[PDB]
RNA sequence: AAUAGGUUUGGUCCUAGCCUUUCUAUUAGCUCUUAGUAAGAUUACACAUGCAAGCAUCCCCGUUCCAGUGAGUUCACCCUCUAAAUCACCACGAUCAAAAGGGACAAGCAUCAAGCACGCAGCAAUGCAGCUCAAAACGCUUAGCCUAGCCACACCCCCACGGGAAACAGCAGU
């Protein structure tokens, strides 16, 4: 959400996100199904499926997104350009 | 990622996965193979895959490769007594070559187990010393015994600072 | 470290902390440091009584026999430990100290009775 | 059988014949790189006492350790010429070969 | 002439294994320990069957029954009486042979008492010293306070009999007085509370069955087996009881009447079962259920 | 360098450096109640003083050890051979371990690229002209190490007859 006022940007972004919902498949409703190593543009994301109780040992943004998704246990290393949007 | 093709070959797990440990007789192994031709394919794979593992399990056995020196690929083992062993590896697969050399010149499981037991006898549980060599450093780590003074101060009657004061 | 002369000896290398003695029975050069390098550790000895009121002694008898056969000497404390264990005859000094203690206690008893 | 030489049997390639009754041989051993975990050829130069001066530069020769070194650098002796240069006899078949082709067919006998 | 069977006999082992049963879910119940990400394999039906068979073999290895040993005879042996050393040392010495290639029951552990008596170490001292110098995972030098009566009762209230048995097996030797006492107390609590299903698919079922058979109190186990439709196990239990008590009323009745299968149970219920009427009622209820299922 | 973070710009993306966050060690500032344990000159610069090697029926043995320091530095590890030492005495051997021989063995610098005799054969006379090296020879600088401990040094001249000179890198201390 991009706006002149911060509150307007918050409202725009949060109202427009719900029209762009992904459904994230989870394994046993606590983790991802397999290790996912990908590169988006200049950012490498390497995610490891972990057993229960391992927790979210991920980048802070990834911790937030995983809490939103409903992923409890996962490891994640971000390499290359640490760009929030990428 | 890890460079090259089949980068698993450059991992300690793959190197330790070898099963061929040559007897003390074997000193040199000359691997003659051809870089082209269907019949030598297995031999090529044997050089590409199994040669590192062998050399890892046998750090002192010399291994020397030769390319396109003979029309057929073969291995020649030189033993410490002067005996030479010729293994014709044509039309065979690399797994077959590994099994054959393990059978004819590789130590069996029993010998490896005996060596491992002789190594294990070197580490005695009852020995006390540094963690590098012994499970425990001091007898104070054993429950029931008098604990370390650094953790539990000793009674004044068990410390010489007060024994000398009482005697004097 | 090559030493001039010397010989293997079975002895007690002192360990533990201050006021907490704990000996390790080891085979080592007599010229080597007391707590320094040792050829082989042959056991342990905790002089301080534990909760059960015991002084634990551990003796690798097989290796002790091997080293004595190999020519290793013995220190007096180690000889007394083995004599107490029954592995050797009681050391003459153990018996003599026992007799001296008996004489001393008898003299104390006689003095107390005379008082 | 007891010898004061470390390497008893070594297979190498002759790289020099300019010394009397001595062949300069290059012996290559696979050595693991601790970091890359890849085996590379590490080569060392040995002197082999060639009594008959039969060694030719470029042939593969097997060297046996002498019981004692006979010189400052000579510790090995030419036990066998495994692969004569340009005159390789295929050990599997016993027929002469030039590279990967038989100069004489194995079916000849 | 005619020797009564022992625990480790082939027929007894087969009967006890059959009565124990195998339950891969229970035997390989997920362990609360440091976990790792599980590995996934793609298998056909044949590969899955072979993997299940290997798991069954591993479970059978895991369920190998510990041997039942008689209580060890106390050690009272004096190797020497050196009266000269009497009163010299205020504390007794314990000498332990720590040679590596010696069985732990053949190690010489001796004690020099303050009275100068060099005596072979008692069983408790032997176990203590072996643990001190050859430590074993799961064993404690000092007896854990879990084996006190109150804590055993607390564990029993939570139905942790198998955990108690594992702790007892780790801490105590199979012939130990404490091991025997704790095992017998666990079996008695199970019999009193009818918790025979806790020890099923475990290696302690054979010991429990043997203990019940030797003391003629297999009434509750038989009742539970009948209730759970394990009539094959009940018949094998009756046969084992008859074999281990040939000169009994039940065995004589079975011999004279040539009873087999369910009748055997009836014979026992009529002859030696203290809860004979209850066993007859339960068997009649099971037979009524069988008749209803048939029709 | 990581679960990463701040920082280039009017702004964005990428690359990149720098710094922050964590854990130790030393010193400094401010402050500090007790008990136990562990550890404890910056300096291979010079040392006052006191002690640190005696024992024992005389011969012998020990003072070559322990203790110390890190100056120097691929004498440490493996194999072969075999001294001295222990097993009273031979052990017709075991253990331990010198010298000798073979192999392996730190970092930086290639603006250190040539070393200059560094090889071989012969019983010898002597003959051949070779040997090492960009897969790092030769050289310079730095550094005790691979820590149950090991190597080196013991005021300097690498050594120590000799010379310089009169020695705490033994303990306490200056
Ligand atoms: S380290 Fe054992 S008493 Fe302190
Ligand atoms: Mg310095
Ligand atoms: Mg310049
Ligand atoms: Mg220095
Ligand atoms: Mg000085
Ligand atoms: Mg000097
Ligand atoms: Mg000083
Ligand atoms: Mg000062």
């Amino acid at each position: 959400g991009k706006a002149t006022d911060r509150m307007d940007a918050f409202r725009k972004a949060k109202n427009r996100a719900v029209h762009h919902l992904h459904y994230i498949e989870r394994y046993e409703d606590h983790t991802i199904f397999h290790d996912i190593s990908l590169r988006f543009k200049r950012t490498h994301i390497k995610m490891k499926k972990q057993p229960k109780g391992y927790g979210l040992r991920c980048h802070r943004a990834i911790i937030t997104i995983c809490r939103l998704i409903g992923i409890k246990d996962m490891y994640a290393k971000v390499s290359g350009s640490i760009n929030m949007l990428s | 990622p890890m460079k090259g093709r089949f980068p698993i070959r450059r991992t300690l797990q793959y190197l330790s996965q070898g099963n061929v440990v040559f007897k003390d007789s074997v000193k040199v192994m000359t691997v003659n193979y051809n870089t082209h031709g269907e019949l030598g394919e297995g031999a090529r794979k044997f050089v590409f895959f199994n040669i590192p593992q062998i050399q890892y399990k046998n750090p002192w056995v010399q291994i020397m490769m030769f390319k396109n020196m003979t029309p057929s690929p073969f291995l020649r083992f030189y033993l410490d007594s002067g005996e030479q062993v010729l293994v014709d590896v044509e039309t065979k697969s690399n797994k077959e070559i590994m099994e054959h050399i393990r059978k004819i010149l590789g130590k069996n499981e029993e010998t490896l187990r005996e060596e491992e037991e002789e190594k294990k006898q070197l580490s005695h549980p009852a020995n006390f010393g540094p963690r590098k060599y012994c499970l425990r450093e001091c007898i104070c780590e054993v429950e029931g015994q008098v604990p370390c003074p650094s953790l539990v101060p000793l009674p004044k009657e068990m410390r010489g600072k007060y024994k000398a004061a009482l005697k004097a | 470290k090559a030493y001039r002369g010397g010989h293997l000896t079975i002895r007690l290398a002192l360990g533990g902390c201050t006021n907490r003695p704990f000996y390790r029975i080891v085979a080592a050069h007599n010229k080597c440091p007391r707590d320094g390098r040792f050829v082989e550790q042959l056991g342990s000895y905790d002089p301080l009584p534990n909760s059960h009121g015991e002084k634990l002694v551990a003796l690798n008898l097989d290796r002790i026999r091997h080293w004595i056969g190999c020519g290793a000497h013995l220190s007096k404390p180690m000889e007394k430990l083995l004599g107490l264990a029954g592995f050797f005859p009681l050391h003459p000094m153990m018996i003599t100290n026992a007799e001296r203690l008996r004489r001393k206690r008898a003299r104390e008893v006689l003095l107390a009775s005379q008082k | 059988v007891r010898s004061s030489v470390h390497a008893r049997w070594i297979v190498g390639k002759v790289i020099g014949t300019k010394m009397q009754k001595t062949a300069k041989v290059r012996v290559t051993r696979l050595v693991l790189d601790p970091y890359l975990l890849k085996y590379f050829n590490k080569r060392k130069t040995y002197f082999a006492h060639d009594a008959l001066q039969q060694c030719t530069v470029g042939d593969i020769v097997l060297l046996r350790a002498l019981p004692v070194p006979r010189a400052k650098h000579v510790k090995h002796e030419l036990a066998e010429i495994v692969f004569k240069v340009g005159k390789v006899i295929d050990p599997v078949t016993g027929k002469p070969c030039a590279g990967t082709t038989y100069l004489e067919s194995p079916l000849s006998s | 002439e005619t020797k009564k069977p022992t625990f480790m006999d082939e027929e007894v082992q087969s009967i006890l294994t059959k009565m124990t049963g195998l339950n891969l879910q229970k035997t390989f119940k997920p362990a609360i320990q440091e976990l790792k990400p599980p590995t996934y394999k793609l298998m056909t039906q044949a590969q899955l069957e072979e993997a299940t068979r290997q798991a069954v073999e591993a479970a059978k290895v895991r369920l190998k029954m510990p041997p039942v040993l008689e209580e060890r005879v106390p050690i009272n042996d004096v190797l020497a009486e050196d009266k000269i050393l009497e009163g010299t040392e205020t504390t007794k010495y314990v000498f332990t042979d720590i040679s590596y290639s010696i069985p732990h029951r053949e190690r010489f552990i001796v004690v020099r008492e303050p009275s100068g008596t060099l005596r072979k170490a008692s069983w408790e001292e032997r176990d203590r010293m072996i643990q001190v110098y050859f430590p074993k995972e799961g064993r404690k030098i000092l007896t854990p306070i879990i084996f006190k009566e109150e804590n055993l009762r607390t564990m029993y209230s939570q139905d942790r009999h198998v955990d108690v048995l594992n702790l007892c097996f780790a801490q105590f030797e199979p012939d130990s007085t404490e091991y025997i006492k704790v095992h017998h107390k666990t079996y008695e609590d199970i019999d009193k509370r009818g918790k025979y299903d806790l020890l099923r698919s475990t290696r302690y079922f054979g010991g429990m069955v043997w203990y019940f058979v030797n003391n003629k109190k297999i009434d509750g186990l038989l009742i539970d087996q009948i209730q759970r439709d394990l009539i094959d196990d009940a018949t094998n239990l009756v046969q084992l009881y008859h074999v281990l008590h040939p000169d009994g009323q039940s065995a004589q009745g079975a011999k004279d009447q040539a009873a087999e299968g369910i009748n055997l149970i009836k014979v026992f219920a009529k002859t030696e079962a203290q809860k004979g009427a209850y066993i007859e009622l339960t068997l009649q209820t099971y037979q009524e259920a069988l008749s209803r299922h048939s029709a």
